[PDB]
RNA sequence: CGAUGUUGGAUCAGGACACCCAAAUGGUGCAACCGCUAUUAAAGGUUCGUUUGUUCAACGAUUAAAGUCCUACGUGAUCUGAG
């Protein structure tokens, strides 16, 4: 049976086509609505902090780039990421992942119905939330589990700690060894016939053979990489925008995988932060519209005087 | 740089019709619901619209004829009437083009 | 930035600077790793057929924001003791100079006009 | 790497590109309707949508006349552009032109062929693709989900 | 006579074109207005004579001061720079300063011009007498009725070569005496790359008059709230 | 010898340790500083210029140091042709 392909609007008449659109976006609204009492939908138990604990990262999507000055003088510049849906989606026990560490899974930002797999969008609504884009594991200890369907917000970093930073870079599609490794090239007009970015010699007579770690022409940029010790100056509530010191990796308004650095010099950076992640519903009380670094020049602030 | 060694039929024959060399078949074929004839989902159909453009054609051809000059153009609407037909009270004041042939179907008259 | 070979200015009062020669006082090396010398950085001089140490005050290259930039390159003449060997310097010199008081308290001690 | 880049390499460099598009859409205010490539006439949609904006500004506008000038190659065709045209659309913000893609030419270069028109022309119309019909049975009951929810909400 | 009402916005409110999220444009835009109300900034355009006061560690009095011609305004949101000239000593002195570094204590105009051109980078191959300003002079004050006056000053030039090639057109420069300068031979060839096409592709042109009303009600938010 | 293309550079370097620097240590005619000598270790590094076609060598400036040698005295179906 050679069925013809399909998509959601091909058989959809004109008079039922903005009713389909109202149909879906009313159900996101009402699901992402649903889960905004995290301890009010009998969460899973809280434990104390305890040395040697791993909390839970975040998805967010790259804005842009902004300076920043410190109370010495001195520029930074920082990133702006945007957490827009982050919601813990799925918790493998101990045994199952790694053997170590509990694993937590967190979704991206929201993206269409009409457009995923059938399972993607059968897993989804078991659990009641709208299609994620992006979907990255994080490793956490068995004190610091969540339960799934629990939002998060950029309060779940608070400023001072640094982070880390995953995604993916920019594509540079197929680049010659020149861009691709920095090899320097032959000169320009001393004779040179046709070789002004050619590799050169790749191997020697002798083994008569390339070695498997030759570098040679190929695919750049499109790869994970991570960033280390990237300190948190600014952490913004009403919008949910963190401000990361340095540069991240991976283009504008892509999604980043957001955690807690793991460098040896910032380990236990985590009992002066909440655990297992930020609640607004239990704190009762209402955080400030911009927390700021001690170090940060507020732009309500007076002009800096080295007297 | 040449070849060393002549290629065999057996290497061949696994290069030539490898999966990706083969032409794909076409699952998006439909048949065009006013003549029955086939066209492409996203693609206009070919019998319909060259019926368009043969009529689109004679059209043009009889405005050539309404100015002579290569560069005389009116500087109003244009409105085309078959026979059997008077201009309306709204399309007074435009240039009338007269066609012999009876109204075509899918044309319509506003 | 000045690097090997540069034709420089020297902006102090000495006999070695001011005395006319035909061919120009040219940049030899730069005692900094990198083969290029910033504002503050010492940079040897090959001047009238003899080989004398510089400090360089201001390049041509735009530096750090609020930094300023000037439109020749101008060295201060200096001694292996690092007491130069003019007695005033009437070219403006960057006040960020004054960072560095350890090493550079005698080229400051004769400048005139800071920017 | 071409990121970011949004105008398309045709002819024989920036200066031919533009008298290619000078051709097209010179053809396409005369005509109201004329084929070309796809890749040409997709390019040509963003200059006819804001030549007709031109047009609105009025013919006493020295920067529209001279824009003008320079687009229409020829010159019988600038009264048309500023007193039939430019009437007809005012109700319409960028609904100007149609883009329908046109089979294949029958020649050898077998080229992907595309239609582009002005709204309310004179000429038959094109067999625009039709939606499916509210009486079908996948209509049928989608609007029985509608009427429910308009008879409780 | 009248006293009609024109409404200037700073270059740098003005969002770059291109593909970033305008909730970056708004957070950025509410703080640079956050700062201008503690800094006064006033308008001020190229080829206008301010002063600076800045805020350094190293002088016997913390505070520093510069003055000379604005060459150029450049960059956007809370980055935005301009350029000072000034030449003391016969030293030409450029400095690229930060319109909102918390190091500048003020930001005064002593002659609100604009002049014929938009960038005045060709003041390094000008005559010296082009870039000395006397460092104490008194401030001028204008009635909001001259709308900014324009300076028609025709400058002369140093023989060649210079920084960069004014005579081409892209960079369309009209306050420069060529005539002096330049024969006929050499006005002829830096012809060759101009590109009259440039002027009539209506597809490049960034019409940002909706974005302007948007973020002028902002503004006006701000001084109310 | 019905052809294994030949010096030096340019590009890219693979390897050995009989180690120039970096790390650990014994001895001294080793007080300290600067040295001389021996054991152990090859993951990384080993500069820019004037003259000569030059490898080599001389000279100027510097560096933690400007190592020795193999690889068809690596590498011309990648380039250079000054000799
Ligand atoms: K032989
Ligand atoms: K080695
Ligand atoms: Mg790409
Ligand atoms: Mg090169
Ligand atoms: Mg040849
Ligand atoms: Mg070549
Ligand atoms: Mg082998
Ligand atoms: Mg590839
Ligand atoms: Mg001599
Ligand atoms: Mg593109
Ligand atoms: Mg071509
Ligand atoms: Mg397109
Ligand atoms: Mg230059
Ligand atoms: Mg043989
Ligand atoms: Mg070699
Ligand atoms: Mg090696
Ligand atoms: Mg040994
Ligand atoms: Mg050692
Ligand atoms: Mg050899
Ligand atoms: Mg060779
Ligand atoms: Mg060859
Ligand atoms: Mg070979
Ligand atoms: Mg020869
Ligand atoms: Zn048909």
């Amino acid at each position: 049976h050679g069925k013809s392909v399909t998509w959601w609007d091909e058989h959809l008449s004109e008079e039922n086509v903005p009713f389909v659109k109202q149909l879906v976006s009313d159900e996101n609204k009402a699901q992402l609505a649903s889960k905004l009492c995290p301890l009010k939908d009998e969460p899973w138990p809280i434990h104390p902090w305890e040395p040697g604990s791993s909390r839970v990262g975040l998805i967010a999507l790259k804005l842009g780039m902004m300076p920043l000055w410190t109370k010495d003088g001195q520029k930074h510049v920082v990133t702006l990421l945007q957490v827009q849906d982050c919601h813990v989606l799925k918790y493998t026990p101990k045994e199952n992942h790694n053997g170590r560490m509990a694993a937590l899974t967190v979704g991206g930002k929201t993206v269409s119905h009409f457009h995923k797999s059938a399972s993607i969008l059968e897993f989804y609504q078991e659990l009641g939330l709208p299609p994620k884009q992006k979907v990255k594991i994080f490793n956490v200890t068995e004190n610091a589990v969540i339960k799934p369907g629990t939002p998060l917000y950029a309060a779940h970093f608070r400023p001072g700690q640094y982070v880390d930073v995953t995604a993916k870079t920019i594509g540079k599609g197929f680049q010659g060894v020149m861009r691709r490794w920095g090899f320097k090239g032959q000169p320009a007009t001393h004779g040179q016939t046709k070789t002004h970015r050619r590799p050169g010699a790749i191997s020697t007579g002798d083994v008569a053979r390339v070695w498997p770690g030759t570098k040679m022409p190929g695919q750049l940029g499109n790869i994970d990489r991570t960033a280390f010790g990237l300190k948190v100056w600014r952490i913004n509530t009403k919008h949910n925008i963190i401000y990361v010191n340095g540069s991240v990796p991976g283009h504008k308004n892509c999604l980043v995988k957001i955690k807690d650095s793991k460098l040896p010099a910032y380990k236990d950076f985590c009992k002066n932060l909440p655990f297992p992640t930020y609640f607004p519903d239990g704190d009762e009380e209402a955080l400030p519209e911009d927390l700021y670094d001690e170090n940060v020049c507020q732009p309500g602030a007076p002009s800096i005087t080295f007297t | 740089a040449a070849p060393k060694n002549r290629r065999s039929i057996e290497v061949n024959r696994c290069r030539r019709r490898n999966p990706q060399k083969l032409i794909k078949v076409k699952n998006n074929i439909d048949v065009c619901p006013e003549c029955g004839h086939l066209k492409q989902k996203h693609i206009l159909c070919g019998y319909c619209y060259e019926k368009v453009r043969k009529e689109t054609a004679e059209i043009r051809r009889q405005m050539g004829k309404q100015e002579g000059g290569p560069f005389r153009a009116p500087t109003t609407e244009t409105v085309v009437l078959y026979s059997g037909e008077t201009p309306s009270e709204q399309d007074q004041g435009k240039r009338i083009i007269e066609r012999e042939r009876k109204r075509p179907s899918w044309f319509t008259q506003n | 930035a000045i690097q090997k070979m540069t034709r420089v200015r020297v902006v102090d009062n000495s006999a070695l600077g001011t005395t006319p020669y035909h061919r120009p006082p040219r940049c030899i090396h730069v005692y900094n790793k990198t083969g290029v010398g910033k504002v503050g950085d010492r940079i040897l001089l090959a001047i009238r057929g003899q080989k004398k140490k510089a400090l360089i005050v201001g390049h041509r290259m735009p530096g750090p924001r609020m930094t300023p930039r000037f439109d020749s390159n101008n060295v201060v003449l200096l001694e292996d003791n690092g007491n130069p060997v003019g007695t005033r310097i009437k070219t403006p010199i960057p006040s960020s100079l004054r960072q560095r008081e350890g090493e550079f308290s005698k080229v400051l001690a004769i400048a005139q006009n800071f920017v | 790497i071409s990121h970011g880049r949004v105008f398309r390499r045709l002819g024989l460099g920036p200066e031919s590109r533009i008298h290619l598009l000078q051709n097209l859409l010179t053809g396409l205010v005369r005509h109201e309707r004329i084929e070309a490539s796809w890749a040409r006439v997709d390019e040509l949609r963003g200059y006819a949508e804001k030549l007709i904006d031109y047009g609105k500004l009025g013919d006493t506008n020295e920067r529209a006349m001279r824009m003008a000038d320079f687009w229409l190659t020829e010159k019988d065709l600038i009264p048309k552009l500023f007193q039939v045209l430019a009437p007809r659309f005012q109700g319409q913000n960028g609904g100007y032109t149609r883009m329908l893609q046109i089979p294949n030419r029958n020649e050898q270069d077998r080229a992907k062929m595309a239609v582009i028109e002005y709204k309310g022309n004179c000429l038959p119309p094109l067999p625009l693709p039709r939606r499916d019909s509210n009486l079908t049975l996948l209509n049928q009951l989608l609007q029985g989900l509608r009427q429910d929810q308009e008879a409780s909400s | 006579p009248q006293r009609p009402e024109t409404r200037f916005l700073s270059p740098e409110f003005i969002p770059p074109r291109g593909r970033t999220n305008p909730l970056k444009f708004q957070i950025e835009r509410k703080d640079m207005l956050e700062r201008r109300k503690i800094l006064h900034i006033p308008e001020f355009y190229v080829g206008s004579i301010l002063r600076v006061t800045t805020a350094d560690p190293y002088a016997s009095a913390k505070t520093s001061q510069f003055l000379g011609i604005c060459i150029q305004r450049s960059g956007s949101g809370l980055g935005a720079t301009f350029i000072l000239r000034n030449t003391i000593e016969g030293q030409g002195v450029e400095i690229c300063f930060e319109l909102y570094n918390p190091r500048i204590q003020e930001i005064q105009v002593v002659k609100l011009e604009k002049r014929l051109d938009n960038s005045l980078l060709y003041l390094r191959d000008a005559l010296p007498e082009y870039s000395t300003f006397d460092v104490n002079m008194k401030p001028i004050t204008q009635e909001f009725n001259q709308e900014v006056p324009v300076n028609q000053l025709k400058v002369k030039m140093k023989p060649k070569p210079w920084s960069k090639r004014w005579e081409r057109p892209k960079f369309n420069i009209k306050g420069i005496r060529f005539d002096l300068c330049l024969t006929e031979e050499q006005m002829r060839e830096a012809q060759k790359w101009s590109q009259p096409w440039l002027e009539f592709d209506m597809m490049r042109e960034y019409d940002t008059s909706k974005i302007e009303a948007a973020i002028w009600d902002e503004i006006e938010a701000s001084k109310n709230s």
